[PDB]
């Protein structure tokens, strides 16, 4: 059905990458 | 001058050494696995799934190989019995290797670590000494243990990337490696739900990595610093014991008691199976149903499969052990080759007598035929006791419905002494006493000495978590020096 | 303002005292000595530890050891650690209000 | 100091619980005759866990 | 019967034991 | 650079090494029965 | 204070159990 | 819904903390009068 | 057996004989 | 002393040793988020043991 | 004239094993005792015990190990006769017979009586008080009531006590099956003094290293303690002696007494309700649990 | 102190925490930032193993 | 082969009660 | 402010030290040993084991126990509110309610026990020995009253917090177990025998080589927590017990270090041994015995003697013992000496 998987994880990367440009 | 019992504590005040032990603990644990995955690879049976599974051939470490979805070898044998499967790379050998090439790959890293130990991270720059950021490690490391529980929920346990886990039946007749989807609800608290894991682990893994981005961000209170000793690293290890034996505690409950996590089919069935006769309602509920459809007693009893009847047995469940038994099942009373069939037992009137099961707590029983009501109407005789009912004079016969004798009566009274004698383990099953030199003497399951193992080490962790709790806390009087007093204090006299 | 091992009682016997503050300016101790005082020379009552009463107020310690030879009881050997500066304070101020009235020198080393 | 306010209440109360036959309803302790009922000679055991609560009153209107 | 019971026996005895002397004579050359 | 000060020796003298050789030795004898069986 | 609370925890059921105990020595 | 054993859990739970509480307000009572 | 008879009580009355003069006498030197 | 690349890169994390909080912080934070999880665990306990029998919850192996 | 050297060997307090008079008895009745034992335990034949021809195997080469091996008891046949070699008419009939038994345990009774001289003699010419004797004298006495009262009440020597692992749990055994051991408050006074000297010591030994912080000797016995204790005369050693040696002296002669049949007061509730029911007590189930072994051992 | 060796923690110096730099504030900002959207993406990921 | 390995481990045992009596460690001398 | 008025009144000087410690310590203990003693004088085990044991029945002391639950509760912690008493204080007392209720105070009481040795080491400040000894008698408790009837089929094999009920599971291991035949009992008879003969022998030679015998002995000044352990002479008793038993101890530290560890090391022991034996890995059978016993009959030791005794207390026992598994057991089963 609606891909949120797919579109949540492009989200979560680059949040994740501002995690560890924070450290 | 160190005694034999304190010769790590070098490693105390210097971090790069103490990544050098831990990398070469790490070694040895990944080799033992890799290690034990080719010994039980060496020595274990797969042509018979049904009859001798991996719980009879005292395979440890293969059940959780199997759990979490490594089914099939490259010799070209499967767990469940296919016997020609395209496994991949990750088979048990493949795993097998991965520990052991990780194995020698944490080994050289552990001798960097053990020659390269100055380097500047562990230092800092205002005070010479060596010292380490402890509230700050925990907060990296909770969020890593948080985004990799995430990632073993979302994408292992789900199937979205990756096999599922084990789930069986709830009699364990047929169980693969399924994708299971998380179950929110109260059913996610069922430790017998296999969603209830995979709701779990988004779940602990999404609250973890919150946990560790608020250590990263928030230093902790000066009370529960000097409280808790912030400062040594022996209040980490003091409470790393703590949680370890609390999570050994619960893997030997979970093992003793049963969960999803620890299904029969690889583990074996529990001891409270037996002790609520778990398999016999069912063979009676499948008989009977059988039966009110208009079928005769053998077409009842033989529609029963011979692994539902091997459950029903008590050299199956765990309870029936010894502590210096060794070895798998197998060499505990044989290895099993045909269900003999279902012995009912007559009383010359054609009244059916009833033999009384075995506990799991006694080494041996005596053999006693009762009713449906209750009364004892035959027994086999200690040695020599006046028999008043014994067998010959009631006159015993033994018939069998299903199974490999399937409509054999056998009216010869040792025969029928022998055959009640083995009716009062459960479920009647032919024997290969050769080919391992088996005794009659039974042993335990991998469930039994996984909860063994693992209580007992908890226990021990008990008092390693005392002992470095009171060295803690109690450490400017172990040592004389206090922890806030400076190690250089001028003399000034009086 | 004066030592004493048992509330009430007041140790006649003064000691020798050994500072050593820290280079840093902070953690302290002071390693006491009483060669055969008092409380050591017979009174049942019990130790409760080491104080030090004033006017300020009382410090407290529980490091109190006692030496003993052939049996017999010596010597007594009470160490105090300060590790705060407001408590170093609090300790010399002591020190100079108890050196007032039994005598000591303070031979800084 | 002197401390006699209620000792023999105490006592005295103490040998009315089970004088008059209290403890046996409080505790649920059978009396000498309620031992076994008037016709059988089985002991009223707890059987299935959850029924134990209606079992031994299951039990109590035997008497 | 047991063959390797012997084994785990001479074990029981033979890795504790010269891990006791080795230590010791270590310690005679510190001396 | 520096040859690691961290590292100090370690004793065993000859009577602990004589109640670990009793310790050893007895929990053998203790032991062999059941490793036997 | 701190007396009370010993003898109204200890004091009370002692004397309690043994008006309870002197007099089961007259049942049956 | 809520079945018997939720409602024993609840009340349990709620007797519980009822009892943590009331020591620690106790004590803390007792704590704050005796101030020598 | 006779032989053994006579060995044993010659060997225990020489130790009973030694403890009892080395209680009875020889108490100085 | 060595001065590594890797050493470099995760100097920032360990770099505040000693660095404390004032006083209480976030004590009684940690207090309710400690009784939130000795309720959660006696709520696992006794569904298991089933002295907390759930609607829909079967403790038993189906 | 050398006789003085001798003398003063056997008085002498600087060897470095002290050789008293009553050691002349104890080295050699102890030596014969102990390679007889070692002998007897390896290789020996086996011992029949009753009457009739079933003998009991108690060596270890004829199939036993640690745990299961013993010297056996001697025989019914025999009970309270003297038994040495010369009395038998084979050697062969003396091992049958269970003649071992009787040599070892007649010759370490002997040699522990005057190991407890020996400690006696040593504490006389130091010049000191009896209290090591005293104390040593509860493991003797426990050792006499086993060995030769128990045999000497019950009329033979088979009923004692065999030497070896699971001779002692069967001889255990069937004094719970003959005496009722456990509720007779004689041997209960030994569990509670076995029981608080094991408790005392933990207790002792944890409170002593808590608060001893460094000694010397001179090469003067200077320590240096960390007192002061807990808030609001110092014999705590005869305490700490006194409590398990007097426990194991009344457990000693309460067997000594349940050797002659002399059962103490039996608190056995034997509750009949008027139906003619029975209701049953704890003491009950280990009744049962002791008929349960009479009628095994016949 | 019998005639053996021991060893114990080197603890570093305790001192307290000032109030924040705005180095330190932007980095506590993008780290605030950066999880609020990971645990956002966290969520959205389990709505769709769901 | 059992009976031996029982007999010398206790034999071990029998010589070790005579290098810990006899050859005992001479006290630290200051 | 909040904290601390709290802090320094319970860390006050009293009649008893109440730390931190003694919330947890004082309730749990009172109510472990009131339950105990309300269970002895009031509550019958009629419906769990089919017994009676109270003072208000007709026991004495030796004979009252407040007995496990019945086999049929399972695991239950059998809280009063509970699914099983539903708030009813005489069903709870009846199913063996007060048993768990012991149990739990005696684990919670034991903790805080063991938290107020931790306490009152760290205001005097001593090296916490004797809280690292008492965590011994805690393993014990945990092996035997808690890991052990978790590991069985229910509370019901438990000991039954009374006198003849705890004779009953010696006898009970005896029989089903071979309790005595595990190494790890043995090592714990070693531990607590060896530590009764050491408690003997320190006492004994401490009152005798002492330093002021009785002639000149001026009494010196008593130090509470010296444990009058600086009245006798180290070099007089080492030379007394190298020249009787050929070995001593050189040192008034080592000598209380081994008395602390020998009975604390069997206590251990033992715990392991019921940690194992609560899933019945019991230390039952040597095989080659077995197979030599079944072999020809005439081959008997006493081993093989003493499995045919836990034969007798098996079959004997069991039906009164056990009374949920209704064993029917005619007299020509039962094992007899002449059968
Ligand atoms: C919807 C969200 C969700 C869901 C469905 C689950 C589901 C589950 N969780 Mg998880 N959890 C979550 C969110 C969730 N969790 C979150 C957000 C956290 C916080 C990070 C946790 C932290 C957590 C812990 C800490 C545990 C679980 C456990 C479980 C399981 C309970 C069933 C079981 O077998 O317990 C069996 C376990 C118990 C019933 C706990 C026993 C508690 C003991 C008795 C405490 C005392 C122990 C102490 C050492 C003394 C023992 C003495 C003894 C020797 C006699 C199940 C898979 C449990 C588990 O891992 O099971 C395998 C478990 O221990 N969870
Ligand atoms: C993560 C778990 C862990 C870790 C990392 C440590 C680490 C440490 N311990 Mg602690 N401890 C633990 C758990 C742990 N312990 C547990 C569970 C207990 C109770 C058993 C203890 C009881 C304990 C005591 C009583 C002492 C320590 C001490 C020490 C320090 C020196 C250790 C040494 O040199 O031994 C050297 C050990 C040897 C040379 C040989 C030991 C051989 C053992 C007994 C048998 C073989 C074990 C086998 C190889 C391992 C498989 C393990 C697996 C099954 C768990 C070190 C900081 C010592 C101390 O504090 O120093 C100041 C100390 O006195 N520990
Ligand atoms: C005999 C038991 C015992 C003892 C004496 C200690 C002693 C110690 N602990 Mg450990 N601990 C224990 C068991 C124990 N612990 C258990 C079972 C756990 C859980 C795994 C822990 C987890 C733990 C951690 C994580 C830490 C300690 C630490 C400490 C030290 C400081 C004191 C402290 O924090 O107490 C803790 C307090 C208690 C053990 C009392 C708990 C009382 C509970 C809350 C009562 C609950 C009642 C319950 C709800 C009733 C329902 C029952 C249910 C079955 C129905 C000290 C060495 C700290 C330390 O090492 O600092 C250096 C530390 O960081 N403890
Ligand atoms: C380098 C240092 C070595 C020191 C070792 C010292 C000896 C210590 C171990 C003693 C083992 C005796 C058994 C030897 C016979 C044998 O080999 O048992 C084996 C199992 O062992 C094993 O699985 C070892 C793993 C044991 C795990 C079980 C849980 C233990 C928890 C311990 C808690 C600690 C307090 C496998 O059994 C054998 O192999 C079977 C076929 O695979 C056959 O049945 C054989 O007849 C035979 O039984
Ligand atoms: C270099 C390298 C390599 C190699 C590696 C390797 C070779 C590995 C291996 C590893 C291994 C091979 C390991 C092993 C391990 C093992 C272990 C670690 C074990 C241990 C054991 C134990 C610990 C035991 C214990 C015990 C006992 C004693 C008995 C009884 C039981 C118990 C448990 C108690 C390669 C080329 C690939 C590549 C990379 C590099
Ligand atoms: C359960 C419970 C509870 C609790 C209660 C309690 C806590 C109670 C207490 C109780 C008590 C607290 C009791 C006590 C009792 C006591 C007694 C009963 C005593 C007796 C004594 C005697 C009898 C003595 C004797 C003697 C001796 C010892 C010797 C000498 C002589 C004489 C005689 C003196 C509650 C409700 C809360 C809740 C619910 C549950
Ligand atoms: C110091 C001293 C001395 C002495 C030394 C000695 C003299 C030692 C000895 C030693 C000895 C002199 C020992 C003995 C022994 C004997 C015995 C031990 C007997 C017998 C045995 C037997 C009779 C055996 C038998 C048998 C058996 C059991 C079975 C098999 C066969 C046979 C026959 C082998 C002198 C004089 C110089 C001087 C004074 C003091
Ligand atoms: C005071 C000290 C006195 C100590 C005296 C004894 C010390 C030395 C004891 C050595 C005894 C050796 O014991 C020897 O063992 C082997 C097996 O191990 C036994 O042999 C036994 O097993 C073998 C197989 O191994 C069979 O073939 C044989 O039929 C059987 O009798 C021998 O019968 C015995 O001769
Ligand atoms: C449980 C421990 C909770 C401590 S909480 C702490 O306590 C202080 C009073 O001492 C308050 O002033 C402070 O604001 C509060 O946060
Ligand atoms: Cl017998
Ligand atoms: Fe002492």
């Amino acid at each position: 059905a609606a891909a949120a998987a797919a579109a949540a994880a492009a989200a979560a990367a680059a949040a994740a990458a501002a995690a560890a440009a924070a450290a | 001058g160190l005694p034999w019992y304190r010769v790590h504590t070098v490693l105390i005040n210097d971090p790069g050494r103490l990544i050098a032990a831990h990398l070469m603990h790490t070694a040895l644990v990944a080799g033992w696995a890799g290690s034990m995955a080719l010994y039980e690879l060496a020595t274990f049976d797969p042509s018979d799934p049904v009859l001798n599974p991996m719980w009879r051939q005292g395979m440890f470490v293969l059940p959780f190989m199997a759990r979490l979805g490594v089914t099939g070898s490259w010799s070209g044998w499967s767990i469940t019995g296919e016997t020609g499967i395209d496994p991949g790379f990750w088979s048990f050998e493949g795993v097998a290797l991965a520990h052991i090439v990780l194995s020698g790959l944490l080994f050289l890293a552990a001798c960097w670590h053990w020659v390269y130990w100055d380097l500047e991270l562990f230092r800092d720059p205002r005070t010479g000494e060596p010292a380490l950021d402890l509230p700050k490690m925990f907060g990296i490391h909770l969020f890593l243990a948080g985004l990799l529980c995430f990632g073993f929920g979302a994408f292992h346990l789900t199937g979205l990337f990756g096999p599922g886990m084990w789930v069986s039946d709830p009699y364990g007749l047929t169980g693969s490696v399924q994708p299971v989807a998380p179950e929110w609800g109260p059913d996610g608290f069922n430790p017998y739900n296999p969603g209830g894991v995979v709701a779990h682990h988004i779940a602990a893994g999404i609250v973890g990595i919150i946990a560790g981005l608020f250590h990263i961000l928030v230093r902790p209170p000066q009370r529960l610093y000097k409280a808790l000793r912030m400062g040594n690293i022996e209040t980490v290890l003091s409470s790393s014991i703590a949680a370890v034996f609390f999570a050994a505690f619960v893997v030997a409950g979970t093992m003793w008691y049963g969960s999803a996590t620890t299904p029969i089919e690889l583990f074996g069935p529990t001891r409270y199976q037996w002790d609520s006769s778990y398999f016999q309602q069912e063979i009676n509920r499948r008989v009977q149903a059988s039966l009110a459809s208009g079928a005769t007693l053998e077409e009842a009893w033989s529609a029963i499969p011979e692994k539902l009847a091997f459950y029903d047995y008590i050299g199956n469940n765990p309870a029936k052990g010894g502590l210096f038994r060794t070895g798998p099942m197998n060499k505990g009373d044989g290895i099993a080759q045909a269900w003999k069939g279902h012995a009912v037992f007559r009383n010359k009137e054609g009244e059916e007598l009833f033999v009384r099961r075995m506990p799991a707590f006694f080494e041996s029983f005596p053999v006693i035929l009762t009713d449906k009501n209750g009364v004892v109407k035959a027994d086999i005789p200690f040695r020599r006791a006046e028999s008043k009912y014994s067998f010959e004079q009631q006159g015993v016969t033994v018939s069998f419905y299903g199974g490999e004798l399937n409509g054999q009566t056998f009216t010869d009274p040792p025969t029928v002494k022998s055959y009640a004698r083995k009716a009062i383990f459960g479920e009647i099953f032919e024997f290969d006493t050769e080919t391992l030199n088996s005794d009659g003497i039974f042993r335990t399951s991998p469930r039994g000495w996984f909860t063994f193992a693992h209580a007992v080490f908890a226990l021990l962790f008990f008092f390693g978590h005392i002992w470095h709790g009171a060295r803690t806390l109690f450490r400017d009087v172990f040592s004389g020096i206090d922890p806030e007093l400076s190690p250089e204090q001028v003399e000034w006299g009086f | 303002a004066e030592i004493q091992f048992i509330r009430g009682i007041n140790e006649e016997v003064v000691p020798d005292v050994r500072l050593t503050r820290a280079r840093d300016g902070s953690s302290g101790q002071a390693m006491f000595y009483f060669d055969n005082p008092k409380i050591v020379q017979e009174g049942n009552l019990e130790v409760t530890g080491m104080y030090m009463v004033d006017e300020e107020g009382e410090i407290v310690t529980r490091d109190v050891n006692a030496k003993f030879i052939n049996g017999q009881p010596v010597a007594i050997e009470a160490t105090y650690t300060m590790r705060s500066p407001q408590e170093w304070d609090r300790f010399i101020r002591f020190m100079d209000r108890y050196a007032a009235s039994h005598g000591l020198g303070f031979q800084k080393s | 100091v002197i401390h006699s306010i209620t000792i023999p209440a105490l006592f005295i109360a103490g040998w009315l619980f089970v004088s008059t036959g209290l403890a046996y309803d409080v505790f649920g302790t059978p009396r000498p005759d309620s031992y076994y009922a008037q016709e059988q000679r089985s002991i009223p055991l707890v059987t299935d866990r959850f029924e134990a609560k209606q079992q031994v009153e299951t039990f109590l209107e035997q008497l | 019967v047991n063959q390797l019971g012997f084994i785990a026996t001479a074990l029981f005895v033979l890795v504790p034991s010269v891990f006791l002397i080795i230590l010791y004579v270590q310690t005679e050359s510190q001396q | 650079m520096e040859p690691n000060p961290n590292r100090q020796p370690v004793e065993l003298n000859r009577t602990s090494l004589y109640l670990g050789l009793l310790l050893i030795l007895v929990l053998a004898l203790l032991f062999s029965s059941y490793f036997f069986n | 204070t701190v007396r009370w609370v010993a003898v109204h925890t200890l004091a009370v059921p002692t004397i309690f159990f043994l008006g309870a105990i002197a007099a089961m020595q007259f049942i049956q | 819904t809520i079945t018997p054993s939720l409602k024993g859990f609840f009340i349990g739970l709620l007797s519980g903390a009822v009892v943590l509480g009331l020591t620690f307000a106790v004590l803390i009572a007792i704590s704050q009068i005796d101030k020598v | 057996m006779e032989t053994l008879k006579i060995t044993v009580y010659i060997v225990v009355t020489f130790f009973v004989l030694l403890f009892v003069f080395g209680f009875l006498s020889g108490d100085p030197a | 002393a060595r001065r590594t690349w890797l050493g470099d890169i995760l100097r920032p994390l360990n770099s505040e040793y000693g660095k404390v909080a004032p006083g209480w912080g976030t004590t009684p934070l940690m207090a309710v988020f400690m009784g939130l999880f000795l309720v959660f665990l006696l709520i696992i306990l006794e569904i298991y043991n089933s002295t907390l029998i759930l609607d829909g919850v079967n403790v038993s192996w189906k | 004239n050398l006789w003085e050297r001798f003398c003063n060997w056997v008085t002498s307090t600087d060897n470095r094993l002290y050789v008293g008079w009553f050691g002349v008895i104890m080295i050699p009745t102890l030596l014969a005792a102990t390679i007889c034992f070692v002998i007897a335990f390896i290789a020996a034949p086996p011992v029949d015990i009753d009457g009739i021809r079933e003998p009991v195997s108690g060596s270890l080469l004829y199939g036993n190990n640690i745990i299961t091996g013993a010297v056996v008891p001697s025989s019914n046949a025999i009970g309270l006769h003297f038994y040495p070699i010369w009395e038998a008419a084979s050697l062969d009939e003396w091992l049958y017979n269970g003649g071992p038994y009787q040599l070892i345990i007649f010759h370490f009774l002997l040699g522990a009586s005057c190991y407890m001289g020996r400690q006696w003699e040593l504490s006389y010419r130091l010049g000191m008080r009896p209290w090591i004797c005293v104390a040593y004298s509860a493991p003797l006495a426990s050792a006499f009531a086993v060995f030769l009262i128990y045999p000497i009440g019950q009329g033979s020597f088979s009923d004692g006590m065999p030497l070896g692992i699971s001779g002692t749990f069967n001889f255990m055994i069937v004094f719970q099956a003959e005496h009722n051991i456990l509720m007779h408050p004689f041997h209960q006074l030994g569990v509670a003094g076995v029981f608080g000297g094991a408790l005392f010591c933990a207790m002792h030994g944890s409170l002593v290293t808590s608060s001893l912080i460094r000694e010397t000797t001179e090469t003067n016995i200077v320590a240096a303690h960390g007192y002061f204790g807990r808030l609001i005369s110092r014999s705590l050693h005869f305490f700490l002696a006194a409590w398990r040696v007097v426990g194991v002296w009344f457990a000693a002669l309460g067997i000594s007494t349940m050797a002659f049949n002399l059962n103490g007061f039996n608190f056995n509730h034997s509750v009949i309700d008027a139906k003619g029911n029975v209701i049953n007590t704890w003491a009950d189930i280990i009744n049962r649990a002791n008929l349960g072994m009479e009628v095994m051992h016949e | 102190e019998g005639g053996r060796l021991n060893n114990f923690a080197i603890e570093p110096k305790v001192y307290q925490a000032q109030p924040w730099t705005p180095q330190q504030k932007v980095r506590a900002a993008l780290l605030v930032g950066g999880g609020l959207l990971l645990v956002a993406g966290l969520v959205a990921i389990a709505v769709g193993v769901s | 082969m059992e009976t031996i390995t029982y007999v010398f481990i206790f034999a071990c045992i029998i010589a070790l009660f005579f290098f810990a009596i006899f050859f005992r460690e001479p006290p630290r001398i200051t | 402010g909040w904290f601390d008025i709290l802090d320094d009144w319970l860390k006050r000087d009293r009649f008893v030290f109440v730390g931190w410690s003694g919330i947890l310590l004082f309730p749990c203990a009172y109510l472990a040993l009131g339950g105990w003693l309300t269970g002895t004088t009031f509550v019958t085990s009629w419906y769990t084991h089919g017994l009676a044991s109270s003072y208000l029945e007709g026991c004495n002391f030796l004979t009252v126990a407040v007995s496990t639950p019945a086999n049929s509760m399972g695991h239950s912690l059998l809280l009063l509110w509970g699914p099983e008493a539903q708030g009813d204080f005489t069903r709870w007392c009846q199913l063996g309610g007060l048993w768990t209720f012991i149990a739990l105070h005696g684990a919670f009481g034991l903790i805080g026990f063991m938290l107020r040795q931790f306490e009152i080491a760290r205001l005097v400040g001593v090296r916490p020995y004797n809280a690292i000894a008492f965590s011994a008698p805690i393993a014990v408790f945990v092996s035997v009253f808690l890991i052990y009837p978790l590991g069985q089929s229910s509370w019901f094999f438990a000991p039954s917090f009374g006198v003849a009920a705890i004779f009953r599971f010696l006898l009970f291991f005896q029989g089903f177990h071979n309790w005595t035949l595990n190494p790890f009992h043995m090592m714990g008879v070693a531990g607590v025998l060896g530590g009764a003969l050491l408690c003997a022998i320190h006492g004994a030679t401490v009152e005798n080589t002492l330093f002021q015998d009785g002639e000149g002995a001026s009494t010196f000044r008593a130090f509470n927590p010296t444990q009058a352990e600086e009245t006798y002479s180290m070099v007089t008793a080492n030379r007394f017990w190298s020249q009787i038993f050929g070995i001593a101890f050189s040192n008034k530290r080592w000598l209380h270090f081994f008395m602390l560890f020998v009975p604390v090391t069997g206590l251990w022991m033992s715990a392991i041994g019921v940690v194992g034996l609560a899933l019945n890995l019991r230390s039952y059978d040597f095989i080659s015995q077995e197979i030599r016993a079944a072999e020809d009959p005439e081959f008997e030791t006493f081993y093989t003697k003493n499995l045919l005794l836990n034969e007798g207390i098996r079959a004997w026992m069991a039906p009164q013992d056990q009374p949920h598994e209704n064993f029917v057991f005619p007299e020509e089963v039962l094992p007899r000496g002449n059968a």
